[PDB]
């Protein structure tokens, strides 16, 4: 998958209370995956250890890709207005050159 | 007299536009200027046709051939010789009248010189005052300095000469010599590397056939024109030339043979076409084409 890129988007350290430690560690990693040409994906990796949650949320989202419709491979086709639980998203269609005004995680 | 044909006639206009020809897609093609986000219709065949008919419409009116005119006369017109304020100026004023609604060739734009004498503006002097007050998009107060010959030049290496030319009627007015100096050139350029492909389909085919024919070089644009199969275009060309030229042999020629069609362009070249062999080749090698394929 060479052709892909893996990209982090939040990293969260959460601790609860196992008997091993008292409070036990935990390592909540979201990540995104793109071959920047349609396809891409999203899966969350936990673990003990920050570098086991990166690689079982970075294999784990290869296996969810979506394939997004790119208008004329730069945009998208219509605006898309959307609310996911609390989280209002609202995009816009725009013209070659403008760039992505967007929330930095929407960039990515 | 047989009233000379003029570049607006009704008869000409029509020959010239067809010749011209219409290609919605470079008439049309994008500007790269600011974008806006694309609007959408659905529209079935009879709807699509329609706004087809529109386009080329319009494909119409942005095809206007900009005005040929002759180059206009020096003004030299001395309106007093007031010789009390020699000496007592060391510059000379300028006056011009700015009401709104005069016709700019008709407005006074006078110069009280030094020696004291009030003459009329030159017509240098009254296209730089008239932008600096009543200003037009396009249209620079001084004179751009991508007209000089080298500038020029270049332009023409990199098939730029529909921008030439429409910048030429932007800032230049049609009867100037500088106006025609410009389009004289670009003419000529497209001449000695036949490259009257860039110009049609646009605004400045007409007056480039226009100054071919006047000037008796119409051999490589008939070549040309019959090389890319466009022969009805070709027999117009050679219309407009037994136009402009009456009393010319090939006119003459054409009369006495009742030649229509093919056979115009076959007249031309015997009689006053300057390189008729090629003409005769290339009009033998289309009807060759034509009938050996079909």
């Amino acid at each position: 998958y060479e052709d892909f890129d893996t990209r982090i988007l939040e990293v969260r350290n959460v601790f609860n209370m196992t008997a091993k430690e008292g409070r036990k560690k935990s390592v909540r990693v979201l990540v995104a995956v793109g071959n920047g040409n349609g396809a891409a994906g999203f899966a969350i990796g936990k673990a003990a250890d920050r570098g086991d949650a990166f690689r079982k949320a970075k294999n784990r989202a290869i296996h969810y890709l979506h394939y997004i419709e790119r208008y004329e491979g730069h945009t998208i086709f219509h605006d898309i207005s959307l609310r996911f639980k609390r989280t209002q998203i609202r995009m816009k269609k725009q013209p070659r050159g403008y760039g992505l005004r967007c929330h930095r995680a929407i960039i990515t | 007299e047989v009233k000379k044909p003029a570049f607006m006639d009704e008869e000409v206009q029509r020959i010239l536009t067809k010749i011209t020809g219409l290609d919605l897609q470079k008439t049309f093609r994008p500007a790269i200027q600011p974008l806006k986000p694309p609007t959408y219709k659905l529209m079935t065949q009879a709807q699509l046709e329609e706004a087809t008919r529109l386009a080329v419409e319009a494909a119409k009116v942005r095809l206007k051939m900009p005005p040929v005119l002759e180059e206009r006369k020096p003004i030299n017109d001395v309106l007093a010789e007031d010789k009390i304020l020699e000496g007592t100026e060391t510059n000379k004023y300028v006056f011009t009248d700015i009401s709104y609604n005069i016709p700019h060739r008709e407005r006074f734009i006078v110069v009280r010189e030094p020696s004291g004498t009030l003459r009329k503006a030159s017509w240098e002097e009254r296209d730089r005052v008239i932008q600096i007050y009543f200003p037009k998009e396009g249209r620079r107060v001084l004179p751009p300095v991508i007209f000089k010959d080298e500038n020029l030049k270049t332009m023409y290496s990199q098939d730029r000469h529909a921008d030439v030319l429409n910048l030429c009627v932007a800032q230049f007015e049609p009867d100037s010599a500088e106006y025609i100096k410009v389009h004289h050139q670009t003419y000529e350029d497209i001449d000695r590397h036949g490259k009257y492909e860039l110009l049609r389909s646009t605004r400045h085919f007409g007056g480039m056939a226009w100054y071919f024919v006047n000037k008796k070089k119409i051999d490589g644009l008939l070549i040309d024109q019959i090389q890319r199969d466009l022969v009805d275009d070709a027999t117009s060309l050679v219309q407009l030339y037994h136009m402009l030229h009456p009393d010319g042999q090939s006119a003459q020629e054409a009369k006495e043979q009742a030649a229509e069609g093919v056979d115009l362009i076959k007249v031309f070249a015997k009689t006053e076409a300057q390189r008729g062999a090629y003409i005769e080749l290339a009009l033998q090698t289309y009807q060759e084409i034509v009938t050996s394929h079909s």
